[PDB]
């Protein structure tokens, strides 16, 4: 652990015997360069391909608490309260939207609303990420206050949930817990779509081009866990401010609040991902020199299908909280259903 | 301006070429091409035109 | 042996001193009383 | 707190002393001004004999 | 008198902005391309309910303008010099109040920034009315400003003065002493 | 500039002249005190 | 007189005394700790050395000296901890012996890593 | 009277101060930052002060006012104002040149313990170590500055298993900086 925190790197002796002479090995390792900075690692491209951050950034947008006016002075008048970002898994956004809505005219595409509740429906099935940072001071109460206000409508305001099909168990294999299934699901007998269509067989045959069967729940598990996620939400003032006492907050005692216990620090990041089945993940990251930078799991919870499709229709629904972000995020969610991908590494 | 007076025994009003020339000079080609910018991105924005 | 420094410290040199400095202590030292 | 301040100075000097004195590990010395045959060399104008007597690229 | 200057400024920005707005059919809003592409008005036409409203408006600014030219060259003496303390009235406080109205724009969310011929001469007309307030509150000489230059001028002087005496060259050295 | 300002010469002189100015100080307020 | 006496004493005073401005800075903006300064109190008590202790038990009962007598017996305290840290630095320490005298000052062992974590 | 403003205006301040506690510490890094290097007064005055402001006098002075040891910052400051004094004295004794093949010849098979470069670039003084002051040869003309319990000088060769026959060729550690004697070479 004391060699893996430093930097120093060994040159290894050939296991060739005559001279030990130290082999060209060496690497610059764009990862390894990139310490010292404080917003991102340039990666030099390729290697960022080779190490599986599949995940193209899609649209930037601002949360304001009184957006900038160009006639008084200088739009000193803009206040943000933080400045949020958009990612996508890109493998999938070609499999699944690039086999229905590729070739056509990109216009055309994205012009009609069926591919809007496409992108709406679909969206927690890519995994779908939303990175948030800090931009100015936040005290806890102040912004929790405000993401109660601003989840409760949407909330309130939303229909039962489309869900696909579950064809494939994917039971676990613990004495192999490293190992997983999708390229023997790709590749079983080489020709995988016609064993693939009689295991659909049983679940059901999908509803459309790309090949999922979809499923809107009926009027009932469509309140009872909207009223579940309320309850989820409701644990916020208590989860985030229990008790008097900062001394037993779960925030005291790291960097991503001040010392003070009541203040989050600028540049201070939350990491939000859905999985398909309403299962919720969320990360925090404080900020600053990358040598240094803190990584923090929040909670994991499942089955939560209201909180997810409201994130998710509340980021890139019909009243989004900025529909320019919406706009973009879903013409650059067209633009790699061609095949392509935003950020070529390629 | 300070050191024209105490030098000349006199302060440049727009009576005497002293005050034109540091004021075309000095003004006009020094702080004016910068000036004009900050007025340009700072006072007009709270007038009607932008 | 081998995560060490090979810099010593800002602290473990001693001192040494040079001709004046040995004549300035052996007076220091005889006229001490 | 008088008594810590009194063996604590005690100790000071004495560590000054053990300095000055042979190989004490960690401890500071401090200089003094130099007022007597100030460097010597100065006082000599010595260029005509070193240039053995017994510009014009620049302009 | 900045008065005047005020007034003659707020007769230029209101005509311009008269100009602009009664020559002109309409602007255009941004498509904000793949902005749900159904509901929510967005990739649309402007309406029929907001021409009229730009034309009100424009007609607003032109009444003010008029006044404003009226006011201006009535007071130019600055017949009568006291009467017009009544429309002080109504060409001050409605300006203040025309602010507030803009100064919760922000707050209902309306987007100014964007358009050019509606929210410009909103706000100048409106801050120009608050510092017509300011004219008549503090009563500009047009000779007082020019005093705060003479004291900021006089004290970069003092300032400047005591900067050479001390890190240049001596007052005593550069003056020529008499009598010997 | 330091070095050639404060050598050991320079500091004789400055020295035995503030020797001398605080004496004539202190004898002249001694003969004023005096009268 | 001897500016090279008063130079050094000028610059001396100086720093000092901004250091005790300061430290009037920090105990009114900040006041002071009611019982932390027991804790500097036992943490600048245990580095006394063992041959002041001696005197620290007289400074408790009551025999301690008038004023003078205790400022001639701390004396052949540090005088005698002087000689016993020329003898480590000559002859060592009690529980070293020559070799380790040459390990120790020719920086031959590497402070240990594996008790360390 | 002074005492009385700083015990009325020092509550205010302190609570006032507690208040943020998150700017009141990055103001201060901005605040030292700024005055140890006087990097932004070119463009806040004109005079440009970074040319003849010392950064190490400064951070010197502060530890020495933080710590209260004052050697930290006269010892420093001294041998500005004394620089002539500290040219070296000891190792060079009369016409001590070297020549530059010679200084080139003693650096390629590393005899050179310190290089000291000089402010125009173009003069060094090569230290060279005499001889037996260089490994830790027990040889008797070195002091005995480290010995066993029987006294005898400790010697730490190793005869190099490659090229026995030649004691030229073994190794041996180097002895420290601080108890070498030293020749003080000039050299343009
Ligand atoms: C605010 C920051 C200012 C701190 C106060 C400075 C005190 C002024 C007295 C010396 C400053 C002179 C200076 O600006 O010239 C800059 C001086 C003089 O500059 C040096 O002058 C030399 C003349 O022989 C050479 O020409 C050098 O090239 C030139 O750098 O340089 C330094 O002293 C650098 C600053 C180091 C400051 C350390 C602390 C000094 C003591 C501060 C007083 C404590 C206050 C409590
Ligand atoms: C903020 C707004 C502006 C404020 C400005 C404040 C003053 C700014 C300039 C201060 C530094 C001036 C300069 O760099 O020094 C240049 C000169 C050296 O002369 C010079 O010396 C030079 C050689 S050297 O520097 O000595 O090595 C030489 O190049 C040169 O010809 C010669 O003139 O240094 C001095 O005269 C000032 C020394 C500082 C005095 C300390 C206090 C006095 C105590 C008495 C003991
Ligand atoms: C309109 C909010 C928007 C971002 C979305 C965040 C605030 C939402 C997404 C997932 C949610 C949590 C899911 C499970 C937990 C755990 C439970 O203990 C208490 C409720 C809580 C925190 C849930 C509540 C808070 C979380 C993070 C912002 C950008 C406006």
């Amino acid at each position: 652990a004391a060699l893996a925190a430093s930097v120093r790197r060994i040159a290894v002796a050939d296991p060739e015997d005559p001279a030990g002479r130290p082999l060209p090995g060496g690497g610059a390792s764009g990862l390894d360069r990139s310490r010292g900075l404080t917003g991102a690692a340039h990666m030099s491209g390729q290697e960022a391909e080779e190490l599986e951050l599949d995940w193209g950034q899609v649209g930037r947008g601002a949360l304001w608490r009184r957006r900038p006016t160009r006639w008084l002075l200088g739009g000193l008048d803009g206040v943000k309260d933080w400045e949020l970002e958009a990612y996508a898994h890109e493998p999938l956004a070609n499999q699944l939207l690039g086999a229905k809505y590729g070739g056509r005219d990109p216009r055309a595409v994205v012009a009609d609303p069926a591919y809007a509740a496409d992108v709406l429906r679909a969206g927690p099935l890519l995994g779908m990420t939303f990175v948030l940072r800090a931009a100015r001071d936040l005290p806890l109460q102040e912004v929790a206050s405000s993401w109660r206000g601003l989840l409760g409508n949407y909330l309130q305001r939303q229909a039962p949930l489309s869900l696909p099909k579950a064809v494939r168990p994917a039971h676990l294999d613990p004495t192999d817990l490293n190992g997983v299934a999708w390229p023997a699901l790709l590749s079983r007998p080489a020709a995988a779509a016609h064993a693939a269509a009689e295991a659909e067989a049983a679940g059901a045959v999908p509803d459309d081009e790309m090949g999922v069967a979809w499923r809107v729940q009926s009027g009932k598990e469509a309140a009872a866990s909207v009223a579940a996620a309320q309850q989820l939400l409701q644990s916020l003032p208590d989860a985030l401010c229990p008790g008097p006492s900062p001394a037993a907050w779960p925030l005291t005692g790291t960097k991503l609040v001040d010392e003070g216990g009541r203040n989050w620090r600028r540049g201070g990041s939350v990491w939000v991902t859905l999985q398909p089945e309403g299962g919720v993940l969320v990360q925090a990251q404080t900020g600053g020199v990358v040598g240094e930078q803190e990584s923090y799991l929040l909670t994991h919870v499942q089955g939560q299908e209201a909180l997810a499709g409201a994130v998710m229709s509340a980021f890139m629904g019909p009243q989004p909280l900025d529909p320019e972000l919406a706009a973009a995020a879903r013409s650059v969610l067209l633009v790699p259903a061609n095949g392509f991908t935003a950020a070529n590494k390629e | 301006l300070a050191l024209l007076t105490w030098m000349s025994g006199r302060l440049p009003t727009p009576a005497t070429p002293e005050f034109w020339m540091l004021a075309y000079f000095g003004f006009y080609r020094k702080v004016w091409p910068d000036a004009a910018a900050w007025l340009q991105g700072y006072v007009v924005p709270l007038m009607g035109f932008a | 042996e081998l995560m060490r420094s090979a810099v010593p410290a800002p602290g473990e040199v001693p001192n040494r001193n040079s001709r004046g400095q040995v004549a300035e202590q052996v007076r220091a030292i005889l006229d001490q009383y | 707190n008088i008594f810590s301040k009194k063996i604590i100075s005690k100790v000071k000097q004495k560590k000054q002393k053990l300095n000055y004195m042979t190989s004490y590990l960690n401890v500071q010395s401090e200089h003094n001004v130099k007022i007597f045959h100030n460097s010597w060399w100065t006082h000599l104008n010595i260029k005509n004999l070193v240039n053995n007597q017994d510009s014009e690229f620049i302009n | 008198t900045v008065a005047g200057l005020l007034l003659t400024t707020t007769i230029v920005v209101s005509l311009y902005g008269l100009f602009a707005a009664v020559f002109a059919p309409a602007p255009a809003l941004p498509v904000a391309v793949g902005a749900w592409p159904g509901t929510a008005a967005a990739a649309a036409v402007m309406d029929g309910s907001a021409a009229g409203l730009r034309r009100l408006a424009a007609g607003g600014l032109l009444l003010t303008a008029a006044a404003s030219h009226g006011l201006f060259d009535f007071a130019g003496s600055v017949p009568n010099p006291t009467i017009y303390s009544l429309l002080n009235l109504g060409f001050v406080a409605a300006a203040v109040l025309q602010s507030y109205f803009l100064y919760i724009a922000p707050a209902w969310g309306v987007n100014v920034n964007w358009d050019t011929a509606l929210w410009g001469p909103m706000y100048g007309t409106a801050f120009l009315g608050l510092v017509y307030g300011l004219v008549a509150l503090t009563k500009f000489d047009w000779s007082s400003v020019v005093d705060a230059v003479l004291r900021v001028a006089c004290w970069f002087a003092e300032l400047t003065m005591w900067f050479w005496d001390t890190f240049v060259w001596k007052f005593s050295w550069s003056e020529k002493t008499r009598r010997a | 500039f330091l070095g050639w300002l404060l050598a050991p010469g320079r500091l004789e002189f400055y020295e035995k002249a503030a020797c001398v100015a605080i004496a004539l100080r202190v004898l002249g307020i001694v003969i004023a005190i005096s009268t | 007189p001897r500016l090279a006496a008063v130079m050094p004493d000028a610059v001396y005073a100086l720093v000092q005394g901004t250091h005790k401005l300061g430290e009037y800075a920090h105990d009114l903006v900040f006041p002071p700790t009611p019982e932390d300064l027991r804790k500097l109190e036992q943490q600048v008590n245990a580095t006394i050395p063992r041959e002041f202790d001696r005197v620290r038990q007289r400074y408790a009962e009551g025999k301690i000296a008038n004023d003078e007598q205790l400022s001639s017996e701390l004396e052949d305290a540090s005088f005698n901890w002087y000689r016993r840290q020329l003898r480590t630095s000559v002859v060592g320490a009690t529980d070293e012996e020559l070799e380790d005298v040459a390990v120790r000052k020719l920086r031959l062992e590497p402070p240990a890593l594996q008790a360390s974590l | 009277a002074w005492q009385q403003s700083f015990e009325t205006y020092g509550g205010k301040l302190r609570e006032v101060l507690l208040g943020q506690q998150e700017a009141a510490k990055n103001v201060a890094k901005q605040l030292d930052e700024g005055v140890t290097y006087m990097d932004w007064t070119y463009r806040s005055t004109g005079v440009d002060l970074s040319a003849v402001w010392d950064p190490e006098l400064w951070i010197r002075f502060r530890e020495a006012v933080a710590q209260n040891e004052p050697a930290i910052f006269w010892n420093k400051l001294l041998d500005r104002v004394q620089y002539k004094e500290n040219l070296p004295q000891a190792g060079l004794v009369g016409d001590m040149r070297i020549s530059y093949a010679k200084f080139l010849e003693l650096l390629k098979d590393q005899r050179v313990k310190r290089l000291v470069v000089y402010g125009d670039m173009r003069t060094a003084v090569v230290e060279v170590p005499h001889p037996w002051s260089a490994s830790v040869l027990g040889h008797p003309a070195t002091h005995p500055f480290y010995e066993d319990s029987a006294h005898n000088r400790v010697s730490m060769l190793r005869p190099n298993p490659a090229a026995p026959e030649d004691v030229t060729q073994w190794f041996c550690a180097e002895m420290p900086e601080w108890d070498m004697e030293k020749y003080r070479f000039y050299v343009d």
